[PDB]
């Protein structure tokens, strides 16, 4: 005599919900310092999506951050990213394509499969 | 819009020819939607002329209705159905007499059905698994309903062949619904002239992405009148929509007039207590199919039944459910 | 030539995770009590996941902030709720009904209906 619930809109609404904190001030509680302009985001969000970000968060205390990527991503190639791994939606187009898969096999975020491969032209 | 079409007792006409046939001839004529898959269900008196004869009165429907139309023949030993006009009709249960009812499924956008049937064997495998795919069954990701029947379960190993069948596309966040039967009448599968004597699974397999379900099971525990309604007040909770939604009740041929104490139409009429103006359609058979389960849009309400698979196969009781077919 | 991808298995995989670092404590920021018997969580995820640790959550600093409930709510009907809000899964059972419905209300945690709670045999 015992029952289940199971949802099956939770995950997206949650994840919706983080991505409009995230869009606005509150509850971000770290700095993606990019190639000169300012970037915000969860230190929950991004340990989850890749791996580059996971072993560079944990064991550090908490406080101000800044998780500088140096200089081998891009801009055009990063925006894209961090709106995949907080509401699972890509914006790809014929002069996006090559900057996103160079990011994608470096910081080896999961969750995205290579069929970014032959939908060009 | 769905439409269905009724034969009641009150056209025991004494002349040669079945009561379903002759309605179905004159209503087909005012019909306003187009057949695509058709469930139809006749008692087990007016499938006999000699001693099965079975053809004839079964391609007799198979002929009326369109080529392109899917047809599923099965024969039941008792019919429970509502006549036609509106949706507030009083539904009528019909015990041993000839009755019967069609269900014409139109061409309905974003939701399929199919057919399947699995015929039994002398020796053979069991499903490897392609007929799963081939109909659907498996891998499909929006599959929510099934009614699932079974026939001719008399003979040892074809009553365990409906306890293994299942299992192959159970455990899913499905809705399973129905029974045992006596036999089946006519399958559009246009490649096997049906074998009366063998048995089998056949059903139908809802499937779409606003195909809404609900499901009780009216177990050993109601014997009155009130503790019926107090079942069906259960289904009304589930917040399943009114209306483009049909029902069913599957139950025992040891459940009716029998079983509650000198009354009939029992569970009928709490069924249009509560629902304002859903119709019902089912049939009495020796076998029993359901659980207690919500599937909707988001929502799923399994029950852990974490033995094996033993909240299916119940026997003695009665299941609803609350098929939402559209939106 | 926008493509744009569309991924059915990257929320799930999402919740896991932080199930996951909520389990072993890898940056949970946030400590709430209920009763006694500590409970360890994320601000983001409780910020967005009920509406009233909305209220409760925001309008502070980066300083660990330690919510206590009150005994209106217990143990009880929690543990099914907070695991419910990292894994969108929550059991039921007989003791559980009650409790756990009465948790929602004081909580208005969203995407759960306590309308079909009362169809259940049990």
């Amino acid at each position: 005599s015992v029952f289940a619930y199971e949802s099956s809109v939770h995950s997206t609404n949650v994840l919706l919900s983080l991505n409009d904190q995230r869009k606005k001030d509150v509850l971000c509680d770290v700095t993606i310092f990019v190639e000169g302009q300012r970037f915000r985001a969860h230190r929950s969000v991004l340990a989850a999506c890749s791996s580059y970000f996971h072993s560079r968060i944990v064991g550090q205390a908490d406080g101000e951050l800044n998780i500088t990527l140096p200089e081998e991503v891009t801009v055009k190639g990063f925006e894209p990213l961090i709106q995949f791994a907080y509401t699972a939606k890509l914006i790809l187009s014929k002069e996006n394509v090559d900057e996103v898969c160079k990011c994608v096999e470096f910081l080896s975020v999961h969750n995205i499969e290579e069929s970014c491969f032959q939908f060009l032209k | 819009s769905v439409t269905w079409i009724s034969a009641g007792l009150a056209e025991a006409g004494h002349l040669e020819g079945h009561c379903l046939v002759r309605v179905v001839a004159e209503e087909l004529e005012n019909v306003r939607i187009l057949p695509h898959t058709v469930l139809y269900m006749a008692d087990s008196e007016t499938f006999i002329s000699l001693e099965e004869t079975s053809m004839e009165t079964a391609l007799a429907l198979e002929k009326l209705f369109p080529k392109q139309c899917q047809v599923l023949g099965i024969v039941t030993p008792g019919i429970v159905v509502t006549p036609m006009g509106s949706g507030s009709n009083r539904p009528q249960e019909i015990e041993i007499g000839e009755s019967g009812f069609a269900l014409l499924f139109p061409q309905i956008e974003g939701i399929k059905i199919q057919p399947f049937h699995f015929i039994k064997d002398p020796k053979n495998l069991t499903l490897e698994r392609h007929q799963l795919t081939e109909v659907g069954l498996l891998d499909n990701p929006e599959l929510r309903v099934v009614l699932v029947f079974g026939y001719n379960c008399c003979k040892v190993g074809a009553s365990n062949y409906l306890q293994q069948v299942v299992s192959t596309f159970s455990d899913m966040n499905i809705i399973l619904a129905g029974g045992q039967v006596d036999n089946l009448s006519s399958l559009t599968s246009e490649k096997n002239p049906l074998d009366i004597d063998a048995s089998g699974v056949v059903g139908l397999s809802f499937s779409g992405h606003r195909i809404q379900s609900a499901t009780v099971l009216l177990n050993e525990d109601v014997s009155d009148e009130k503790t019926a309604e107090a079942a069906m007040q259960r289904l009304k909770a589930a917040n399943i929509p009114e209306h483009n939604t049909i029902g069913f009740m599957f139950a025992c041929v040891g459940r009716g007039f029998q079983y509650y104490r000198a009354k009939g139409n029992v569970e009928a009429d709490a069924f249009r207590k509560f629902f304002p103006s859903v119709p019902l359609f089912g049939f009495f058979g020796n076998g029993e199919i359901g659980c207690d389960r919500i599937v909707t849009g988001n929502f799923i309400l399994r029950k852990c039944n974490e033995v094996k698979d033993d909240d299916l196969f119940h026997s003695y009781t009665t299941i609803m459910a609350l098929i939402h077919l559209g939106s």
